[PDB]
């Protein structure tokens, strides 16, 4: 409870005041009416500059028209009123940036709403930015380890990839994605949580979720809840893009999670029908597909030359990546709705989560089928290149062959190979929310599968017995586990080694 | 209240200026105000009939199919590009 | 639609006219007379009557005016008032005298300050603004209590704020945020 | 100073102020000559305000005096609320004479901040088989009751409202938004009459009501809950009908200059929802246990309205119209209504396992319907057979008599604890009643109840 | 518990910096609200025609 | 002379001109200071023009001051554009400096009259069965890849690219229409590394840029390409996404001012497809092979973009989500794929009974899937049991691993010839392999892997 | 930690009381751009005594 500390602080203020002249461009309100605002005057604004009205309250320059300027609030707009001045700052859109931001939670302009204190960050940047051009770029071939089995064999996801996250309300979308920022703790990537139109203690409930599992000190959480400012909902992807894109540009890696584009698009469509722009094919904007292309095309992966030159010499040999995991909602699962079509059209894969499956006990709910990735075996270590080859495909033939042998009689050793195989891989394939595998635990499970092992295991026992396999080696096998654990590399001395431990595992226990 | 009409350009209000019956002179001739998507829109022409053609400047040819208060819609028999206001 | 967007066809080919026949003295006259006689209580009503023509509008207006309106002027009232833009006289008038000011390079300049300031200092800011301006500049010098000192000045869209009520104002917002 | 009626267009009017003296967003204003109360929704420049009547418009003119009143729309809160009832203004509606009120409060107010949020997860129990297991509700939580006209919402609510009433021992609030007024009435004399009215502040704004009224009704009976929760008590907000609150804002949208979004509404929706919804939360002051009933229209559960409410809520509980067309009452899906509070960490692996299975046996029956349609039951494998005789069972099991529908068929109501609720299930599960006839299970409270029904 | 004693105590502090800086404000207010007349003039609008 | 900005509204922006001086529509205009250009739309009439930024218009401000050019946006074509990588502008967006421009063509231009069409019928081999099999190719004739999103027309369009443009000895066009800026450096990089960049002109406009420029790259790749057909060259333009043009239309339509038509496009749907669709043809000067991938919104071919390409196009391939989601690649269509050169008098009687014998055989199966599916295989006749065995095997033999697709495949890549893709189909349907098991044509190139994947 | 906040608060509040009229003085000293402790001594306890 400090004296004189406290003054200190307040005379720091007092002897850095603004004390000269400043020459500025201005206006006048003429009308307020749902968080939009009319000025006369403002001959110099730029497009998406922050206009400053009376008491701090912010605005930016959407409208810029021959007679008249119309501005969106960046906060709440009720106390504001005709005949009040509008001034001009020479600024476009900027948001603090840098380390001191991780394990904090901030709005969509970068103010602090956790009560931790201060964060003294040394760098501001701009919200709306160009993403690195094609010669920039570098070929995604590094892996991005979500946890579970199905995602991780099935469905890849690189550094610098973009995988869609979609489905209807409640079947995992947010426990898919949250467990894979607490999996990045000692994966050396940062991490970061964009909660866009959610309430506020479900926001507070990922941060305690985020904290209890360890992977807060590694991530940084924008919130702009439901009861915020269309502008600020609509901002706030943009400026968690522009926060992870400073470990990008500097030779390093993080993650994004985009908790819903969907609410985003909402939040875009209402300030841009107030703004009275023409409308589209569900009353949205034209520009809606523009609106996500824009910010998923700086998630992306540069080129060594790229580092080299952006930090002036500073960092070299590295190369810099941003992945995103954006979130989208359907409708009683209809993809043909216009933010769901576009969105599906940009990135590089997605995940496809099914009600029916989560309803009968599928709990991670990933169709195979629909499901796929671009990036493929490039986005996979050695070991689960080769044992996760050819899954995804196969489990895709098995949901067909179960349904067209459901009623006909007894078929041929191909046929019930294939579809008692696809039984013990789809069993298999399911995982308990907040228990992430390692390299060494899914190569051990898909190991068990494909090389035979699970043929004399009953469907009822494929989960005791994976857990129970999982269990031993840890105890009896932990020097190999390390050394799969290293960099997920595989030879005939690896290959051996698991065999042989399986083998006195299922002869034994 | 409503919006400004095709003929509320300052080059025909400073016309009515000099002539206040500038127009009506010459019914067979007009002037393009607007070009735009195979659309032109001229200012004058108070005897055009409906579907009658019109001769452009270049050999181009259009059709009358708008005659409104203030000025004719024609659409144009081939390339619209090559005209322009005036 | 702003009152601005309508009025500008209409201020623009007044002003050219007036400019390219040496007249501009004279339709600056007559614009501010069709401003102010239109904003008359009866003027006004006579207007917006739904059985009169648009020559009879025109006609009425032109007579009540007369001396005031010549030849080019008298068309011009029979041109608005045949587009039904009556309404619009008072932004018509305000126009024409922005493009008159910027074409003969004058700005009329507002200046407030807590308490009267001298001709030396008037005569001061006038030499500063016209040489940064590269304009004749007019100062509307005022008084508004609100100021604790200094001088505010508004030379159209731009500001220069000297005052001490804008530096606490600052100094609240360095405090507060 | 005072201003000017310019225009009129159904509840909503245009005046002008003096250009110093132009009224502030939300500002309370009243008409000289009728009383008549507007509230100002926006400044539409040179002095002109818009706004919505608090009332009836019929029989207002053109040129009429009105004076701005310096703030919002301000109603009584306290202990002097208890066992009155109020109208949208905060006016004493029930003949017994004038609010003894300390203080009032302006009804528009910010959510409570993030740093202000609680992580309660304490189990609330209520009696309902179908709700306690696969909706489990929690203390200082969110519920929201989803349906289609005639489904059971009022009488599951009403029941909710006698089940939990039993454990809690402070006030609730009730906001009455755009629903019956025979309803109001009988609610205020069932409670008079069983003197339960002393512990409850009553908020009406029925569907006989103008938009305006349906519109801020809402946030009047919040403001009380608010300040009751401030004071460091545990309340129930009830709400009779949330979807009015957004419907009474589709009917002013347009008059207000919107352009309208999809299929009419307007385009505030998701932020009109997102406003009031945020400040109906607990604290680390005190808390809010809030039920909402949500009408879903012409039954889609698609549609903008019900699809924005979803994600505001900690449970949702979702009626259909084809289980009430069976004659199962509660008319919960089972498949399509869910909580927070169904996790192992919270309720522990018993009753998660006995929900889990249910949901399985329940989502398997749903797939075989067309097929037993066209070929019927005897074309099924042997473990579908058996599976589909239990989901039959399963599904019967969920009815419940309450003590609130009695008058409709004449059975007494049941109160089934969750110990018994799990018991029954997990019987039903393992295979334990393979041999009772399926009748048995329908309309019976406990498990053993079950047992007894077959003996007939 | 510890890094939230120490979240507590900050927050203290800026509850009185917010009142103490309104304070401050206020007492500049009123200083400068006597201490400036017709001399201060002559030091301002002279010192404005040079910016 | 020069104009001044007037208004700014997303992407468009409006300019202001002296009367004697209005620029002519699509003409480019440049703004003072700032680092963007203007092609004119439309003339709106008192010396303002309307138009479209071609770069961002965040710096943009009323008032800048900006210069008409007398023309159109004008590129540069020719040897000297080989190996390069340009924007719509035709500035360079590579490290490798200016570009060695010699002339420079204006990218608006009429089509080639009726007297100019060619009238050639020689067949292209792609090496893909499918394709080969009911979709035959021909130099100098347009292809289209329809499909929705992730059925692979990106891997077939580089299947073809690898198969074609590299054995090829004229020049190749790239471009890429609001394409990945990933896919557009890995195909940088592999032109590059395959030695094949200095016979390739390429263009790029990815998504992350303004709608002026999706809007106009397709012209630019389209102006360089017709810059050597009139050369009396041999030329292979490919474009990753057409659907992707007429999107910038309709994201910029209504700020144009248009009203808009049927499933919300522009009024111009099918003018401003005509207008481009015309230009990319083979004429008695020289020839142009191309190649288009055609997006199809949610995988509806009845919307009206995809509709009103089909009538363009010479060969139309069909690529099915259904196929794909059974894991066969690639996922092409045998029933709605179709080719102007699929006649017995261009190709031969052999490869048309072929073609229409396994159509026939596909076809009669999609009604016996659906019987199967609710009675068992065992109700169908002794004729039908053994179609549906070939269907399923005809189905699986259309599946091949190509050299692009190893990444996502894990197997090597088959080429396969037209020959060898006639016997194999000719002898699934005689009934030579019968007792093969259904999984043996599963990714297997020609039809000797078959036999020898039975082994395995 | 609570208790100690309760206990203690009252000997920062007093420690801010008395620097409350150096900051007035300095903050209109920095905005007025010449000496004032000519004409604010008199004003700080005059006005301090309110705050
Ligand atoms: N792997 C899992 N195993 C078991 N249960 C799971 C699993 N993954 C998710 N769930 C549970 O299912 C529900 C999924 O909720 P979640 O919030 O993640 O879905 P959502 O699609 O994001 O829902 P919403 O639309 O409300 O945002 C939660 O109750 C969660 O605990
Ligand atoms: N057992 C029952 N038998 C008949 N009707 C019932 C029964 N249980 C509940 N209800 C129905 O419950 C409805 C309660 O309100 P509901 O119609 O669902 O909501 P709302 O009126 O608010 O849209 C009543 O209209 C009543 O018809
Ligand atoms: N022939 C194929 N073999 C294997 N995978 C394929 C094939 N075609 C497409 N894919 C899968 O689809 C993606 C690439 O297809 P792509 O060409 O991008 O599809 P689209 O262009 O229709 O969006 C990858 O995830 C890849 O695994
Ligand atoms: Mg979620
Ligand atoms: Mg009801
Ligand atoms: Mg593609």
């Amino acid at each position: 409870l400090n004296p004189s500390e406290i003054s200190e602080i307040i005379k720091g203020r007092i002897e850095k005041l603004d004390v000269a002249s400043q020459a500025r461009n201005e206006g006048t309100i003429v009308s307020v009416s749902d968080g939009i605002v009319r000025i006369y005057g403002l001959a110099d604004v730029m497009y998406g500059e922050m206009i400053e009205f009376p008491g701090g309250v912010y605005g930016m320059a959407l409208n810029l028209e021959q007679d008249s300027v119309g501005a969106v609030v960046l906060g709440e707009y009720q106390g504001l009123a005709e005949g009040m001045n509008a001034k001009c700052t020479g600024r476009i859109l900027e948001v603090p940036v840098g380390p001191e931001l991780l394990g904090r939670v901030v709005d969509a302009l970068g103010n602090p709403i956790d009560g931790k204190g201060p964060i003294d960050a040394k760098a501001t940047d701009a919200v709306e930015k160009v993403a690195p051009g094609v010669i920039w770029r570098k070929s995604v071939d590094q892996p991005v380890q979500t946890g579970y089995k199905s995602v991780d064999a099935m469905i890849p996801v690189g550094r610098g990839q973009r995988e869609l996250i979609i489905g209807d309300r409640q079947i995992g979308k947010t426990a898919l994605a949250v467990d894979a920022i607490i999996n990045q703790k000692d994966s050396g990537i940062k991490c970061v949580y964009v909660a866009i139109g959610q309430k506020q203690s479900t926001i507070a409930n990922v941060v305690r979720k985020l904290e209890e599992n360890g992977a807060l000190a590694n991530t940084i959480v924008v919130a702009a809840s439901a009861s915020e400012s269309a502008a600020l909902q609509y901002l706030a992807p943009y400026s968690g893009c522009t926060m992870g894109e400073y470990f990008r540009d500097r030779g390093e890696d993080a993650l994004i999670v985009y908790d819903d584009l969907s609410k985003q698009a909402v939040a875009y469509r209402q300030i841009s029908l107030l703004l009275r722009r023409p409308p589209g094919r569900e009353a949205y904007p034209g520009d809606v597909f523009y609106l996500h292309s824009r910010l998923l095309e700086r998630a992306s992966r540069v080129s060594e030359e790229y580092v080299e030159k952006f930090t002036n010499g500073a960092v070299t040999g590295k190369t810099g990546s941003l992945t995103a995991l954006p979130i989208i909602e359907t409708q009683a699962g209809d993809v043909s709705a216009f933010v769901p079509t576009n969105v599906i059209s940009i990135t590089d894969g997605q995940i496809f989560l099914e009600s029916a499956m989560f309803n009968s006990g599928i709990r991670p709910a990933v169709n195979a089928g629909i499901s796929v990735s671009r990036v493929g075996g490039a986005a996979q270590t050695k070991i689960i290149k080769k044992l996760s080859g050819g899954i995804r495909t196969a489990l895709a033939q098995y949901r067909e062959l179960a349904a067209f042998a459901q009623f006909a009689s007894d078929l041929d050793e191909a046929t019930r190979k294939q579809l008692e195989h696809g039984q013990r891989v789809t069993e298999l394939m399911k995982q308990k929310q907040y228990a992430p595998m390692s390299i060494a635990e899914m190569s051990l499970s898909l190991y068990a599968a494909e090389r035979g092992f699970l043929q004399d295991v009953e469907i009822a026992k494929v989960g005791s017995f994976e857990q129970a396999l999982i269990s031993y080696f840890q105890r009896e096998h932990a020097a190999l586990l390390a050394k799969i654990n290293e960099k997920g590399d595989f030879n005939d001395e690896i290959d051996a080694g698991i065999k042989a431990g399986i083998e006195k595992f299922k002869a034994t226990q | 209240m409503q919006q400004l009409n095709p003929s509320e350009i300052s080059e025909i209000i400073k016309g009515r200026i000099e002539k206040l019956d500038v127009a009506s002179q010459a019914r067979n001739e007009g002037t393009i105000v607007s070009v735009s998507d195979g659309i032109v829109r001229i200012y004058g022409l108070a005897d055009v009939m409906y579907g009658e053609m019109i001769e452009f400047p270049g050999g181009v040819y259009g059709m009358a199919l708008n005659l409104e208060q203030d000025s004719v819609g024609a659409v144009v028999l081939g390339e619209y590009q090559g005209l322009a206001e005036g | 639609a702003e009152l601005t967007t309508l009025a500008r066809p209409y201020a623009k080919a007044a002003f050219e006219y007036a400019q390219a026949h040496q007249q501009l003295a004279d339709w600056s006259a007559a614009l501010g007379v069709l401003a102010a006689v239109s904003q008359d209580d009866t003027v006004r009503q006579l207007l917006k009557e739904p059985q009169l023509t648009s020559s009879a509008k025109a006609q009425s207006l032109i007579d009540v005016c007369g001396d005031k309106l010549n030849a080019p002027a008298q068309n011009f009232v029979r041109t608005v008032a045949e587009n039904k833009r009556l309404e619009l006289l008072p932004t018509i008038a305000e126009m024409y005298e922005q493009l008159k000011a910027e074409q003969e390079k004058s700005v009329e300049v507002e200046v407030t300050s807590a308490f009267t300031l001298s001709k030396e200092q008037q005569d001061k800011l006038a030499k500063a603004l016209s040489a940064r301006l590269s304009r004749e500049v007019r100062l509307h010098a005022s008084e508004d209590a609100s100021l604790i000192g200094g001088v505010i000045i508004r030379a159209g869209d731009l500001v220069i704020d000297g005052s001490v009520r804008g530096k606490l104002a600052k100094l609240a917002e360095a405090l507060k945020s | 100073s005072s201003g000017r009626i310019v225009q009129i267009i159904g509840a909503v009017i245009d005046v002008e102020f003096p250009r110093d003296a132009v009224p502030s967003i939300y500002e309370a204003l009243k008409v000289q000559g009728v009383e008549t109360t507007l509230e100002v929704q926006q400044q539409l420049g040179d002095g002109v305000v818009r706004s919505i009547a608090m009332g009836s418009t019929e029989g207002l003119k053109r040129g009429l005096n009105v004076d701005s009143t310096g703030a919002a729309i301000s109603v009584p809160v306290g202990k002097a609320t208890l066992g009155r009832i109020m109208d949208v203004l905060g006016n004493p509606i029930d003949e017994a004479g004038p609010i003894g009120e300390e203080e009032r409060w302006g009804i528009h107010r910010e959510a409570p901040s993030y740093a202000d949020q609680a992580g309660g997860n304490e189990l609330l129990e209520t009696g309902i088989k179908v709700i306690d297991l696969v909706c489990p509700f929690a203390k200082g939580g969110k519920v929201g009751l989803f349906g289609g006209a005639g489904v059971g919402k009022t009488v599951n609510m009403m029941e909710l409202i006698r089940n939990i009433a039993i454990e809690h021992s402070g006030y609730s609030v009730f906001a009455g938004v755009g629903e019956r007024t025979r309803e109001g009435n009988d609610f205020y004399h069932e409670m008079k009459d069983s003197n339960v009215l002393d512990k409850v502040a009553l908020v009406y704004g029925q569907m006989n009501e103008p938009p305006g009224n349906r519109l801020r009704v809402a946030l009047t009976g919040l403001t009380m809950a608010e300040k009751f929760r401030d004071e460091g008590r545990d309340v129930l907000l009830f709400i009779d009908n949330i979807y009015r609150y957004t419907l009474a804002g589709t009917e002013v949208s347009a008059l207000l200059g919107r352009m309208p979004s999809a299929v009419g509404y307007q385009p505030t929706l998701a932020e009109e929802m997102g406003v009031l919804q945020e400040r109906i939360t607990s604290t680390k002051k005190g808390s809010i246990t809030s039920i909402q009933a949500v009408y879903v229209p012409a039954d889609d559960l698609t549609d903008p309205s019900p699809a924005t409410t979803f994600a505001h809520l900690d449970a949702t509980v979702v009626l259909s119209r084809d289980i009430a067309s069976l004659g199962i009452y509660p008319a919960v899906d089972p498949l399509d209504s869910t909580s927070r509070q169904l996790d192992p960490l919270v309720i522990g692996q018993d009753h998660y396992d006995t929900a889990r299975g249910v949901q399985y046996v329940l989502q398997r029956y749903k797939e075989l319907k067309d097929i037993i349609a066209i070929l019927g039951m005897d074309e099924l494998s042997e473990a579908d057979k058996l599976l589909v005789a239990r989901a039959r069972k399963i599904q019967r099991f969920l009815s419940q008599p309450f003590f609130v529908a009695e008058v409709f068929t004449g059975s007494p109501g049941k109160y089934v604890s969750l110990k018994d609720t799990i018991a029954g299930f997990k019987g039903i599960l393992n295979g334990d009643y393979d041999h009772l006839p399926e009748q048995a299970f329908y309309m019976v409270g406990g498990i053993e109840e079950a047992v007894e029904k077959a003996k007939k | 518990a510890q890094a939230e004693i120490e979240q507590e105590l900050n927050s203290v502090k800026d509850a009185l910096r917010a009142q103490v800086g309104a304070l401050a404000v206020t007492g500049a207010e009123k200083i400068l609200g006597a201490s400036i007349d017709a001399n201060a003039h002559e030091q301002l609008v002279s010192k404005l025609a040079a910016e």
